[PDB]
């Protein structure tokens, strides 16, 4: 961050998740199209097994509106639209809770 | 039947919240109106 | 025209008008802990130069460690009245509320308050739920 003149941009782990349905998507997709508005940036996630971890099955057996953030962040760093300039940087202890996917 | 008459205060379930601001309020908003009268004696029962 | 800050409904802060009735003579004897826990906070805060011209950077966090009562809390209440700083004590129980998310934003929000206080301790007392290993949540 202190090396770089890119644009910082900081997410801690429980700051993406908020307790509105839905509101937990709204923000990672704001926070993509602030990015983009700003030019070469680097986004480094903090301790990111909050907004992480594996899918658990369903039901009201589990967490499952965290899970529907995590696909936020997933289908903004690769899907339909290929971000240009933007990259990420996570750090989180026990690399093997993440999902596969991330 | 003593000098203190007072008793009511019908039980004590209102200073549930979620966070300790709203008990401390609620709880000086009582003593105050303890310290109103001669001594008041505030029933606390109907917990679960 | 800028109107002085405010916004500070859910003030946990004393800040004067609660502090506790304490001083550091109403704890029996308690010398070795007394001196390491001033030593950690209280000397961290006045005698600023005393570390800096040793390059230590001073102690950042304190924890306490004993039988079901041996007045861990009491010495909290000591320092807390013994102080410069602000003073937030916040009990390891309300954390543990029920809409998710609204945990870990009181955290936040305790922080916040606690920077945008000037010289604060936060006093996170009966931390013994959340603390407990990590037993990788399959649930
Ligand atoms: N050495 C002591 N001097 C004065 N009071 C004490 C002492 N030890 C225990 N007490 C009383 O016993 C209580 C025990 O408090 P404490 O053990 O700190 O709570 P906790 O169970 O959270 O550790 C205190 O409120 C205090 O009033």
């Amino acid at each position: 961050a202190h090396h770089t003149d890119c644009t910082f941009i900081r997410v801690s782990g429980s700051e993406l998740v908020q307790k509105f349905i839905g509101e937990g998507a709204r923000m990672v997709r704001e926070l993509f199209v602030m990015a983009r508005e700003h030019a070469p940036s680097i986004i480094f996630m903090d301790e990111i097994d909050s907004i992480g971890s594996s899918r658990l099955e369903g039901g009201s057996g589990g967490d499952s509106e965290v899970q529907r953030t995590m696909l936020e962040l997933l289908n903004q760093l690769d899907g339909f639209e290929a971000t240009k300039n933007i990259k990420v940087i996570m750090a989180t202890n026990r690399i093997d809770i993440l999902d596969s996917a991330l | 039947s003593q000098l203190d008459c007072n008793f009511l205060k019908v039980v004590s379930s209102s200073i549930v919240d979620k966070y300790i601001g709203e008990s401390a309020r609620l709880i000086r908003e009582m003593f105050n109106y303890a310290r109103d009268h001669q001594p008041c004696i505030i029933f606390m029962d109907e917990i679960d | 025209d800028v109107l002085p800050p405010e916004a500070d409904s859910s003030i946990m802060m004393l800040t004067s008008d609660q502090k506790p009735d304490v001083m550091y003579a109403d704890i029996g004897g308690m010398d070795i802990q007394k001196q390491e826990v001033r030593e950690a906070v209280e000397l961290p805060l006045t005698h600023f130069e005393l570390y800096k011209q040793i390059g230590i950077d001073p102690p950042r966090g304190v924890l306490m460690y004993g039988p079901p009562g041996c007045g861990k809390t009491m010495l909290a209440k000591a320092v807390a009245h013994h102080t410069t700083a602000a003073f937030i004590r916040v009990v390891g129980s309300e954390f543990v509320q029920k809409y998710l998310g609204e945990g870990p934003r009181m955290v936040r929000d305790v922080f916040r308050l606690a920077k945008e206080n000037a010289p604060a301790i936060i006093f996170i007392d009966e931390i013994d739920a959340i603390a407990t290993k990590r037993f990788d949540a399959q649930t």
